RNA sequence: CAGAAGUGUGCAGC
RNA sequence: CGCGAAGAACCUUACCUGGUCUUGACAUCCACGGAAGUUUUCAGAGAUGAGAAUGUGCCUUCGGGAACCGUGAGACAGGUGCUGCAUGGCUGUCGUCAGCUCGUGUUGUGAAAUGUUGGGUUAAGUCCCGCAACGAGCGCAACCCUUAUCCUUUGUUGCCAGCGGUCCGGCCGGGAACUCAAAGGAGACUGCCAGUGAUAAACUGGAGGAAGGUGGGGAUGACGUCAAGUCAUCAUGGCCCUUACGACCAGGGCUACACACGUGCUACAAUGGCGCAUACAAAGAGAAGCGACCUCGCGAGAGCAAGCGGACCUCAUAAAGUGCGUCGUAGUCCGGAUUGGAGUCUGCAACUCGACUCCAUGAAGUCGGAAUCGCUAGUAAUCGUGGAUCAGAAUGCCACGGUG
C-alpha cells in the first residue's frame, strides 16, 4: 500500500490513545447520562466535537501488518489472507495445518 | 497446473514447524509480528553466512533463536565476540531477553536452501544457468541424495520471452506423505530481472 | 486443598510427556494424584482465497488445535507443590495453576 | 449409469396396514421430505375411500389400482436415419410406479377443498374406471395401438 | 434518527457563525460545509451557503424547514435526462 | 440383572437396559406413547421384539439422547437389538437376517467449498 | 431429409 | 458478472471541487538550537497559523553523548503512474482425465519407431500371459485427516447403573458401571468358500462381520495447453513525474437511472395462514468481549449487575414437527413491495447514505414465451443454528444439525 497510507494509519492509531482512551468519560459517562442535567449532557456533546477527529478509534482502518493490505484481513493473525498462507506453509505459524474432515 | 507446497502439507507429519510456542488470541499476533522482525534482520545480516534455516523458540516469557548455518564460525565470531551483538540486537527487536544457538549444516550440497542460494549466487555472477544447475545435481547426487530436481524461470540468458528449464535425477515422490522431500526457493535479481529458483531434494522415506 | 493444573498445547505427545512428567514427579514426591483428565480439543478453521486476484471458488482450509489436559493434586504437601513449581516445561506447553 | 447396475434400496412397509406399495405411495405423494402429513392424508383418503367403497382400505386402493396400470408404453428407437415410436411390453414395478404417479398428479390438479378429498374422489372414479388418470391409461394404449406398425 | 436521550446534532463552528450572524441581522449569507448539522429555531431567516460538493447553494431557512438538517436542500448530483 | 446395550444413529445415541418383566417401556422417564407422537417411531422401538415375540414378556428402561425423532428412534431399536443378543446370543443369526444389526453408518454429508449444499451445485450459465 | 462462413501481420526454446 | 471486496456514512479511497506544502506524510546521512512531552487561548471547514501557561533522563573519563523536537543544505525519498505481450511468486482450466517420458539395446539414409502395441482385466499404462526389447522415473494405488465397530487407560467442569438421603433438582453422600471426552491398540485383506476363466490375472454368488470388494467423505492436481488472470497484495527490468502523476485537509462520489443481462431472496396459497400449548440438535464465539437474574418498555431496547480467558458462565426456550381451534378457494385472515407518522442503537456524525422496533398503508403476483440449470442417498428438496469481515451494517460466503 502506499507508504502515506501506512504512515497516516501509524498516526491515526497512536492518535486514539491521547485522547479518547482518556477522555472517553466525555461520552459515555455525560454525552451517554440520563442521572444528569442536559445543559451539561448538551456541553459535553458540543464539547466532544472539538477534539482531533482522527482521534475516534471508528476511522481505523486495521491493515495488514507485513503490507498495509486493507481487504482481506485475519485479526487473530494480523496478515492478510496472502501473507498468512505464505507463512503458513513455510511453517512460520506454531500450529496451523491443512485441514480436512 | 498447481502443486501443494510440499513442505506444508508435510508439516506435523515428517517436518515440524520452524515456531514453536503457544499463545492466546491477545499475543499470538504480537508474537508472530517480532518472530518475522527477527527472522528479516537476521536473514538480511547473515546473508553470506550460508544461514539455512531459523528457528525459534519462546519459552519461559523468553526468546531463544537456533541458526542452522554451513558455515559456522563466520556466525559465531572469533572467541564468540559475533554472537554477542546477534544476541543484543535481537532482545532489542523482540523486547524479551534473547538467547541464541548455533548449528552445523554438515553437508549443505543436501540443504535445499543452500542449493537454491548457491545457484542464485552464480547466476548474478553471470554463469550460465545451465552450468549451475548441472553443478548441483551432481554434487546433490554424488554426496548421496536419494533424489532432485531443480528448476528455474524467466528470462535465462536475457532472452526476450521467458522460459522454464528444469532437470531431474534419481527418484523424487511428492505425492508420497512419508517422502522427506526438502524444498526451497530463491531468486536472483539480474540486470533483466527476476529469475526464479526451485530446488527439491529427496532424503528417503519416513 | 487441592491444586489443579491445565496444560494446552499444540502437540498432543508433548502435551503427553508433560503430563507423564508431572504425574511421575508428583507420585515419587508423595503426593496423591487423581489422573490426567482429557477435556475436549478447542480446534479453529480458517477459510482463505489463495489467488491474488478473483477466483472466489480457489481456497484453502486451515485447523488449529489446542489439546488440553486437567490434573488434579488431591493432597499437595509443602515437598509436592515445590517441587511441582520447579518443573520447566518446552515452550510449546502452557501450564496454568490454581489452588 | 453404463458401468453399473444398482441393487435395489430397501424399503419400509407402511406402518398401519402393512404394504410396501402403500409405502411408495406416501413415498411419491410426499413433498419436501414431510413424510407425516403425506401419511395423514393417505389415511383419511383411504378411510373415507373404504367407507364409500364398502371395501377394506388396501382392497379399494389395489381395485383402483388396477383400472389404470398400463399395459404398454412408447419408446423412442433410433434408426439410422430416423426415430420411431415404438410399443414396448412394461414391466410390472414400472406399472404401478406410473400408475401411482398418475394418480397423484390427477389429484394434485383438482379444485376439491382439501388434498385428502381430491385424492379420495380420484380413487373412487379410477375405482369407477373414470377420469383423468384413467384417460392417461387410455390414451398411452391409443398411441402405443396407433405406432403399432412399427414394433 | 438521532436517539432522542441525547438531543439534536448541531457542529459548534456553524453555532459561533448563527450567532453574531443573529447579532448582524444575516448581514451576508453564511457559508458552511455542515451539511450534517440541524436548523435550530434561531436559525429561522438566516440564508445559509451549503456546499454541495463543488458549490455553495444559498437556503433561505423558512420556518417550515426547523429540524431538519441543512443537507436536505443541497442536492448533490445532477440529473436531467438520458435523451 | 440388567442387560445391556449401547446403540446409536446419526448423531442420536442410546442406552438400553432390558430385563424380566410385563412388557413396560419406559424413555427418559415417559412413556413410549407420550415421547414419541409418530407412528413410524413406535413401530421402529417394537420391530424387534414383536419378530423375537416377547413383547410381553421383557420390561425395559431406556434414555436417549441427541438427534431428532427418527435419529432417536433407530438408536433405540439398535440398543434394544444388541441388548437382547447380550440376553440370548442365539437369536443373533435371526436378527443379523432382521437387519437390525447393522449399525446404519449415513452420517450426513458436510458441506464442500464452491457448493451450495452437499453436491448442489451454484446454477450454471454459457453467457 | 436440412446444417454456410471464420480479416491482416508477427517474435524465444541452438 | 453475491468476482478482487472475509463487509464504501467520515476513515477505507485509489475518484471530483475547493483550500494548502515542497528534502517532503514515510528513511539514512550532515550542521545548528533545544529533553521528550504536558494545559490552554484566538482565528479557520479543517488542514495549518499564530501565542501563552508548564516540565530535565544518563555517564559527563565535561567534548558532549542516548531518545524526541524544531530548524537548514544536498544526496534522496515518494508514485494505487504505463507495460501481465519483458518477469518472479501465486492462481484458474482440459482434469483427479490416465496418461507423459528417459537410459541401454535394436530397426530405419533420416525425421522417427519399439518399449507404451497384442489377448484378457481394472476405477486406473491396475494386473497377468505373449512379444526385440530389458529396466526406470513422474503420474494411478498406498502413507495422511475424518466417519462407521470394538478394546485398554484416565474420570472433572463431563456421566448416573446399583446403593443411602432428598426439598423431586445428579440436587446430595456416593459409584467409575453407561453416554461422553481423547491418547494408544485391534478390524477389511479378495482374507475364506463354491462357480466361470487360458493350471493366469481377475470376474459372479455365499459365509462371517459394525463395515465387502477404492466401505463413505476430504486433502493430494503428472508432462504441458490458453503470450489465460494479477506490475492494484508483494517483489522486479525498462519507461515516465519530481513546485507534481508526490503530501495534508473539509465536502461530495463509488449508492445516479431511459433501460438490457447474470446470481439470489420472498411469493402466487389449504401438502396452507393465524393463535394457544408442548417435544427432539450439532457445531462455534467470548476481555476495547459474551453479558445472566431482577426492574422498566407493546417492541427495538434501558437501568442495575452475577458469572466466564470457559466440558463450569454468557451468546441461547432451534425450526420444521405433534395436539386443538379458526379461515373456506376469494387477489382472501394469501403476498408484504411502496409510503406517512413515532422511536431504539452504534458513531464526532445516520441529509446524500445504516440496521432494527411500533402504528398505519396493503403494489405486482393466481405456477411463468422461445429457451435453460442442479442432483445417484442421508443426495435432491425442505427447516432452523453458528462463524469471519466488523463501532454499526447479509437474502452473500464458510460451517452444523433436524425431517427426508
Ligand atoms: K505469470
Ligand atoms: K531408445
Ligand atoms: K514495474
Ligand atoms: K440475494
Ligand atoms: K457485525
Ligand atoms: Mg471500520
Ligand atoms: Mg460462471
Ligand atoms: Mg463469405
Ligand atoms: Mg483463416
Ligand atoms: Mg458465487
Ligand atoms: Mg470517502
Ligand atoms: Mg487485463
Ligand atoms: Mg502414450
Ligand atoms: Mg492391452
Ligand atoms: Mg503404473
Ligand atoms: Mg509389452
Ligand atoms: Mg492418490
Ligand atoms: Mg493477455
Ligand atoms: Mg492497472
Ligand atoms: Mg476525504
Ligand atoms: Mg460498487
Ligand atoms: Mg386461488
Ligand atoms: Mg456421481
Ligand atoms: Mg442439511
Amino acid at each position: 500500500a502506499k507508504q502515506s497510507m501506512k504512515a497516516r494509519e501509524v498516526k491515526r492509531v497512536a492518535l486514539a490513545d491521547k485522547y479518547f482512551a482518556k477522555r472517553a468519560e466525555l461520552k459515555a459517562i455525560i454525552s451517554d447520562v440520563n442521572a444528569a442535567s442536559d445543559e451539561d449532557r448538551w456541553n459535553a456533546v458540543l464539547k466532544l466535537q472539538t477534539l482531533p477527529r482522527d482521534s475516534s478509534p471508528s476511522r481505523q482502518r486495521n491493515r495488514c501488518r507485513q503490507t498495509g493490505r486493507p481487504h482481506g484481513f485475519l485479526r487473530k493473525f494480523g496478515l492478510s489472507r496472502i501473507k498468512v498462507r505464505e507463512a503458513a506453509m513455510r511453517g512460520e505459524i506454531p500450529g496451523l495445518k491443512k485441514a480436512s474432515w | 497446473g498447481q502443486k501443494v507446497h510440499p513442505n506444508g502439507i508435510r508439516l506435523g507429519i515428517v517436518k515440524p514447524w520452524n515456531s514453536t510456542w503457544f499463545a492466546n488470541t491477545k499475543e499470538f499476533a504480537d508474537n508472530l509480528d517480532s518472530d518475522f522482525k527477527v527472522r528479516q534482520y537476521l536473514t538480511k545480516e547473515l546473508a553470506k553466512a550460508s544461514v539455512s534455516r531459523i528457528v525459534i523458540e519462546r519459552p519461559a516469557k523468553s526468546i531463544r533463536v537456533t541458526i542452522h548455518t554451513a558455515r559456522p564460525g563466520i556466525v559465531i565470531g572469533k572467541k564468540g565476540e559475533d554472537v554477542e551483538k546477534l544476541r543484543k540486537v535481537v532482545a532489542d527487536i523482540a523486547g524479551v531477553p534473547a538467547q541464541i544457538n548455533i548449528a552445523e549444516v554438515r553437508k549443505p550440497e543436501l540443504d535445499a536452501k543452500l542449493v537454491a542460494d548457491s545457484i542464485t549466487s552464480q547466476l548474478e555472477r553471470r554463469v550460465m544457468f545451465r552450468r549451475a544447475m548441472k553443478r548441483a545435481v551432481q554434487n546433490a547426487m554424488r554426496l548421496g541424495a536419494k533424489g532432485i530436481k531443480v528448476e528455474v524461470s524467466g528470462r535465462l540468458g536475457g532472452a526476450e520471452i521467458a522460459r522454464t528449464e528444469w532437470y531431474r535425477e534419481g527418484r523424487v515422490p511428492l505425492h508420497t506423505l512419508r517422502a522427506d522431500i526438502d524444498y526451497n526457493t530463491s531468486e536472483a535479481h539480474t540486470t533483466y530481472g527476476v529469475i526464479g529458483v526451485k530446488v527439491w531434494i529427496f532424503k528417503g522415506e519416513i | 486443598q487441592r491444586i489443579r493444573i491445565r496444560l494446552k498445547a499444540f502437540d498432543h505427545r508433548l502435551i503427553d510427556q508433560a503430563t507423564a512428567e508431572i504425574v511421575e514427579t508428583a507420585k515419587r514426591t508423595g503426593a496423591q494424584v487423581r489422573g490426567p483428565i482429557p477435556l475436549p480439543t478447542r480446534k479453529e478453521r480458517f477459510t482463505v482465497l489463495i489467488s491474488p486476484h478473483v477466483n472466489k471458488d480457489a481456497r484453502d482450509q486451515y485447523e488449529i488445535r489446542t489439546h488440553l489436559r486437567l490434573v488434579d493434586i488431591v493432597e499437595p504437601t509443602e515437598k509436592t507443590v515445590d517441587a511441582l513449581m520447579r518443573l520447566d516445561l518446552a515452550a510449546g506447553v502452557d501450564v496454568q495453576i490454581s489452588l | 449409469p453404463r458401468r453399473r447396475v444398482i441393487g435395489q434400496r430397501k424399503i419400509l412397509p407402511d406402518p398401519k396396514f402393512g404394504s410396501e406399495l402403500l409405502a411408495k405411495f406416501v413415498n411419491i405423494l410426499m413433498v419436501d421430505g414431510k413424510k407425516s402429513t403425506a401419511e395423514s392424508i393417505v389415511y383419511s383418503a383411504l378411510e373415507t375411500l373404504a367407507q364409500r367403497s364398502g371395501k377394506s382400505e388396501l382392497e379399494a386402493f389395489e381395485v383402483a389400482l388396477e383400472n389404470v396400470r398400463p399395459t404398454v408404453e412408447v419408446k423412442s428407437r433410433r434408426v439410422g436415419g430416423s426415430t420411431y415410436q415404438v410399443p414396448v411390453e412394461v414391466r410390472p414395478v414400472r406399472r404401478n410406479a406410473l400408475a401411482m404417479r398418475w394418480i397423484v398428479e390427477a389429484a394434485r390438479k383438482r379444485g376439491d377443498k382439501s388434498m385428502a378429498l381430491r385424492l379420495a374422489n380420484e380413487l373412487s372414479d379410477a375405482a369407477e374406471n373414470k377420469g383423468t388418470a384413467v384417460k392417461k391409461r387410455e390414451d398411452v394404449h391409443r398411441m402405443a395401438e396407433a405406432n403399432k406398425a412399427f414394433a | 434518527p438521532r436517539s432522542l436521550k441525547k438531543g439534536p446534532f448541531i457542529d459548534l463552528h456553524l453555532l459561533k457563525k448563527v450567532e453574531k450572524a443573529v447579532e448582524s441581522g444575516d448581514k451576508k449569507p453564511l457559508r458552511t460545509w455542515s451539511r450534517r448539522s440541524t436548523i435550530f429555531p434561531n436559525m429561522i431567516g438566516l440564508t445559509i451557503a451549503v456546499h454541495n460538493g463543488r458549490q455553495h447553494v444559498p437556503v433561505f431557512v423558512t420556518d417550515e424547514m426547523v429540524g431538519h438538517k441543512l443537507g436536505e436542500f443541497a442536492p448533490t448530483r445532477t440529473y436531467r435526462g438520458h435523451a | 440383572n440388567q442387560y445391556y446395550g449401547t446403540g446409536r444413529r446419526k448423531s442420536s445415541a442410546a442406552r438400553v437396559f432390558i430385563k424380566p418383566g410385563n412388557g413396560k417401556i419406559v424413555i427418559n422417564q415417559r412413556s413410549l406413547e407420550q415421547y414419541f407422537g409418530r407412528e413410524t417411531a413406535r413401530m421402529v422401538v417394537r420391530q424387534p421384539l414383536e419378530l423375537v415375540d416377547m413383547v410381553e414378556k421383557l420390561d425395559l428402561y431406556i434414555t436417549v439422547k441427541g438427534g431428532g425423532i427418527s435419529g432417536q428412534a433407530g438408536a433405540i431399536r439398535h440398543g434394544i437389538t444388541r441388548a437382547l443378543m447380550e440376553y440370548d446370543e442365539s437369536l443373533r443369526s435371526e436378527l443379523r437376517k432382521a437387519g437390525f444389526v447393522t449399525r446404519d453408518a449415513r452420517q450426513v454429508e458436510r458441506k464442500k467449498v464452491g457448493l451450495r449444499k452437499a453436491r448442489r451445485r451454484p446454477q450454471f450459465s454459457k453467457r
